[PDB]
This record gives structure tokens, C-alpha cells and sequence, in this order.
RNA sequence: AAAAACCGUAAAUCCUAUCUUUUAAAGGAAGGAGAAGUCGUAACAAGGUUUCCGUAGGUGAACCUGCGGAAGGAUCAU
RNA sequence: CUUUUGAUGUUAGGGUAUUGGCCUAACAUGGCUAUGACGGGUAACGGGGAAUUAGAGUUCGAUUCCGGAGAGGGAGCCUGAGAAAUAGCUACCACAUCUAAGGAAGGCAGCAGGCGCGUAAAUUACCCAAUUCUAAAGAAGAGAGGUAGUGACAAGAAAUAACAAUGCAAGGUUUGUAUUGGAAUGGUGGGAAUUUAAAACCUUCCCAGAGUAACAAUUGGAGGGCAAGUCUGGUGCCAGCAGCCGCGGUAAUUCCAGCUCCAAUAGCGUAUAUUAAAAUUGUUGCAGUUAAAACGCUCGUAGUUGAAU
């Protein structure tokens, strides 16, 4: 008998948005980018 | 199960008790059969 | 009913997905190779795996048995067809230390970065997606093609391609330069 | 394919403390009555 | 040609019997799970009567006792 | 177990296209069985094959081909070279259609399609052009078959950029990286060649046709196993998460969110089943004093194994 507290959290919790950013790359070149981010800048 | 019965190292009871009370327990109802049929 | 039309699998997905060593290993190949994404070297992988199989499956023969005089020097003239051994090789041996690289070294965008065309691997693989390139007399735009001993002798800009002299240009732009000229004269 | 018959609250195990949020499904296929527990934080009171 | 009879092939229905599967049920008796419930202290220390086995009887319960075994004993030993 | 009611065999016959207990008459008492008969179960059509496989193995095979069987369930029959035929007939059972009530007519487990059942499966399309069959055999038909439609069942290839300059970082004037700024190219729209039975698709050619290339990639995670945050808010044993171990009672690396990151990627999760993992079914190849497991003991038939020459 406690069936009144279903999505306590899930209705408390505050809305933030998800903003816009940059169009997140993808394919071969986000290979690239993560292998040259990798391995190039690091020394 | 098999005859690894009693060896008590689990601390339950024992298993010539248990053995006991499961026998009179099967009498009891093989008396109750026989008065059914 | 059912098409008698074969068709099966080209990769084998690798097991254990998050082996640390493997995974980094795979990311050289990728960035150095200048290829799209994780399945295409388990490709490379799956052939790999099937020339060594022959490969040791023939070796277990003993020599001068008919199965391995014929196997093994279809094998053998098969992969010095395709690039994958030199000259000195004569034995089955040398097939078996065929490597990912060895095999990666014949793709079609690695042959044209090598030898030049493009200044980037990845230059390459969009110029072979935009068709520019030919191995003679017949134009390719898959950039997994994987080239022959006689055939690195003729890859060039395709004829029909900007580069390979057709359309010089942007249409646009010689348009609007064309008009601008025209009405200021 | 189930039709829900009353949704009710378990207990979770002794080391935890919970009120799991399932239903109780009749069957199509035979009439069996079977308890399904419904995933989701706030997803209990969203079916009927 | 109808029609009929007789052997034969023989559907189908009914009776009876058996078998298989499912299922109701007063009452009875288990097992498992849950909670801080009640009563005791059985086992683990020589666990405060060493423990256990088979068997038999008894008791609110764990259990107790008799007979014969075992050490997995608390003894590898005048 | 079988054997009155054919079970096993003999003799004679009947019947068949032919042999035969296939059936009849007489006679005999045989026939099978722990090397599993006779029964029961199968969510069992068999095989060619499929998945997984180091080698063994384990599981699957309704389903392209072959063989078998069936046309709602049984039985019977005509024609015919060939049928116990079912888009042939006859009857019964169960369904079910029209009827003027007297009577007629039916069989989608053929192709579409509908209902129902369900977790679970497409268009009441086009054509005989290809393959091939039937005919009185170029020329007619063929829901055989082919073509298209629906189709993230599976399978293959493969976009979501690339490049030059400064500014920044790293290095003795080489790499990565926010600005600019011109090329390349598909997706898409249109016309055409072509293809096609017709059409569509592919391919090819010509016009348009990318800068936030808005022509924007997602799914699942970030304590361990297991790659990736003790970053920030909310909740505070509640809500919830969690395959397992576990997290949650005010610093939550695990819940609910934002950012970031990780993995796979036009694919990614979930459920169930199955294979490897499993040398946890062990012939290869397990274990049996104490973890599960040497029969209380001996004899003993079947079985298994057996000195040398």
C-alpha cells in the first residue's frame, strides 16, 4: 500500500536542457580524431 | 540425499532425529492411506 | 521458392570486447590506414585467417603429395599475384607470416596515398568515394579494392574526373564570373 | 500478451529495502496468473 | 434399368472396459519465504551429559534413554 | 510379448501385375526378447544439409533438391497405361451456402486475400518475355514460373567530408588544433539513353543542385567483471539501479538529470532457445580417504578383458 510514491525522484528531479553544442562528427573521421588525439599530442 | 547425511558441520538438527520424526510422519500417513482406500 | 543465390559472412566479431592492447592496436591500424570503422580490419582479419588455415592445413602434408603440389602452388602464385610476397619467397612458410600491414598495404586508398594523388590518407578515401581514380581503362570507388602486381602500373585520375581532364570547375563560379565580366564590359 | 489484473508493491531481500513496483498478468494464452515486475522509476503508474 | 439377397470392403453411432492427460474438493499433513513474535538451549569449547551411526521406545520442542557400533575425540602413549 | 480374431512355418488353393498369411482350408507349435522384445513419450516426416567447431564432440534440419504422406476426419469406387485422385464421384461424422421449404450445392495444407490463434510472418498487383510442362504441339494456356509491391529475416559494398593560410600547442622550421575560402562529390528534383512483356530498379549522360555541408547517427554504458568520471545538481534505505558481487540512511564514482568520456556503429539493445566457454558428462578427457560419490561382504551368468610359443 505505498504504490503513491511511484516516480518520486523521477518527478522531483529538476529540468535542465541539453544546450546545443557542435554537430557531433561521425565515420572515419571521428576514427581519425580519436587516433590523433591518441597518439599525436601526448609526449 | 545420499550418505553424506548427518555431518553436522552446518550446526542443524540431527540427522537420527530428523530421520525419526520423517518416519512417524510416514507412518501417519500411510495410516491415513489405508483408512482412505 | 528459396534463390539458389549463395551469400555469407566476411567478418568475425573479435570476442573478449574490451581487451585494452587489442583495442589499441586496432586503433593504430585504423588512424594509420586511414579506413572508416572497426569492422573493416575484422575483415582484413577473416581473409588473413583464411589464406593461414590453407596455409597450415598444406603444410601439414607432406611434400610431393599431389593435394599440396597443386593447393599449395595455387596458394602460393595467388599471393604473389595479389602483392602479398615478393620475388624471394618460394615457400608456404613465408605465406604464413603474412601480417594485417601486408594485407592493409594493397587497399586501394593506401596504393594511391602512396603513390600520391592525394597528400592524406583520408584525401584518398573521399577521392575514391567522389570516383576520381582508374586502374586503367575502368574506373573503381570502392576504396577496399585491393590491387594487383600488375595493376599498381596504372592507377591514375579517372578520365572522367575534374582532375583527369573533363568539366575544368565550378560551373557556379565561372558562371558568375562570366556574368560579371559581361556586364562591367 | 498478458492483461494486467491489480499492480502491487514488493518487499526487496533483507540486506536491502525496497518496494518494487509489480503487476499481476492473466494470461491470453492460458489463464495463468503471473507476476511481472515493471522496469523504470515512475513507470508503474503508467499503465492502467 | 429399377429392385432384392448373399459373402466381402466397411464409414458412423451407441454400450461396456481399460488406459492417458487435465481438473474440483470438506478435511489432513508437508516444504519454502517473510517479520523485532512466544518457549526453551539441542549442536559448535570436555558446549557444560563428548559427538555421531543403525534400531527401538518415550517426551511441548529442540531432544532423552536402552542395545551394538565409529572417531569425523577430548586418547596415536608402561 | 505374439498366438481363438494369422501369431511362426508346411501343404493345397484363391487372389494379385507379380512373390508373399495377402486371404482360405487342413496341419505343426512355432516366432521375437536385457545385444532391450512388447509398450510409453516425442513440442519426431527421413535424408542431402545447418550452427558451433583445434581435435573430439553438442544441438538443429516444417522450410530451394530427393523420398514419403495428406487434402476437414474416415471409408468406398469409376475412368484410365498410370489414382484408392479429392479445383473426380459415393456414403457417414463435424462444419457450412442458396431455397419459393419442394429441393440444390461445398472443401484455399494451390495463388492472393479474410477471420481466429497468437510473441510470431507480405499485394484480393503485372506477365507468360525467360525456365519448363500439357495439347489436335511455332502461334493456346499455365497464381507452375517470372516481374514488381510490403519487407532493418538474414548477407555484401558503402556517405555523414577533404584540402591551404594565419592564431594556439607540441618539435629543431615538423605534427595536432579556432578562424577564414575556394575546389570535389554524392543524397535529392527534372529530362534522356538504356533496361523491361510493359513498367520499375541499377548503370550512364545533361540541367539544377552543400557551410551550422540543419543534407545534424544512433544504441547502450562510465564501481568491478569490462572500455570509459570518487565532475556538478536532485533524492536520501524512499524512489530506484543492479545478469553476479553489490549501490542507495546528506560527498551516491552505481538511482534521477546536465556535461564529459567509452564501446559498437546504420546499426545497437532486450527475452527465450542453442553452441563454445564445459576437462561442470569427460572415447580423446573428469571425480569417488576427508569437497557430491567404492555396493556390508563374497559367489556368480550375460558383458568386457585375457601368459608365452
Amino acid at each position: 500500500g505505498s504504490l503513491a510514491r511511484a516516480g518520486k525522484v523521477k518527478n522531483q528531479t529538476p529540468k535542465v536542457p541539453k544546450l546545443d553544442k557542435k554537430k557531433r562528427l561521425t565515420g572515419r573521421a571521428k576514427k581519425r580524431q580519436l587516433y590523433n588525439r591518441r597518439f599525436s599530442d601526448n609526449g | 540425499h545420499g550418505a553424506s547425511r548427518y555431518k553436522k558441520s552446518r550446526a542443524k538438527m540431527r540427522w537420527k532425529w530428523k530421520k525419526k520424526r520423517t518416519r512417524r510422519l510416514q507412518k501417519k500417513r500411510r495410516k491415513m492411506r489405508q483408512r482412505s482406500r | 521458392p528459396k534463390s539458389y543465390r549463395n551469400y555469407s559472412k566476411t567478418a568475425r566479431n573479435p570476442k573478449r570486447p574490451f581487451e585494452k592492447e587489442r583495442l589499441d592496436q586496432e586503433l593504430k591500424l585504423i588512424g594509420e590506414y586511414g579506413l572508416k570503422n572497426k569492422r573493416e580490419i575484422w575483415r582484413v582479419q577473416y581473409l588473413l585467417a583464411k589464406i593461414r588455415s590453407a596455409a597450415r592445413y598444406l603444410l601439414t602434408l607432406d611434400e610431393k603429395s599431389s593435394k599440396r603440389i597443386f593447393q599449395g602452388e595455387a596458394l602460393l602464385r595467388r599471393m604473389v599475384r595479389q602483392g602479398l610476397l615478393g620475388e624471394n619467397e618460394e615457400k608456404l612458410d613465408y605465406v604464413l607470416g603474412l601480417t594485417l600491414p601486408k594485407l592493409l598495404e594493397r587497399r586501394l586508398q593506401t596504393k594511391v596515398f602512396k603513390l600520391g594523388l592525394a597528400k592524406s590518407v583520408h584525401h584518398a578515401r573521399v577521392l575514391i568515394r567522389q570516383r576520381h581514380i582508374r586502374v586503367g581503362k575502368q574506373m573503381v570507388d570502392i576504396p577496399s579494392f585491393l590491387v594487383r602486381v600488375d595493376s599498381e602500373k596504372h592507377i591514375d585520375f579517372a578520365t572522367t574526373s575534374p582532375f583527369g581532364g573533363a568539366r575544368p570547375g565550378r560551373v557556379k563560379r565561372k558562371s558568375l564570373k562570366k556574368q560579371k565580366e559581361k556586364t562591367e564590359a | 500478451k498478458g492483461i494486467v489484473v491489480e499492480k502491487v508493491a514488493i518487499e526487496a531481500k533483507q540486506p536491502n529495502s525496497a518496494y518494487r513496483k509489480c503487476v499481476r498478468v492473466q494470461l491470453i494464452k492460458n489463464g495463468k496468473k503471473i507476476t511481472a515486475f515493471v522496469p523504470g522509476d515512475g513507470c508503474l503508474n503508467f499503465i492502467d
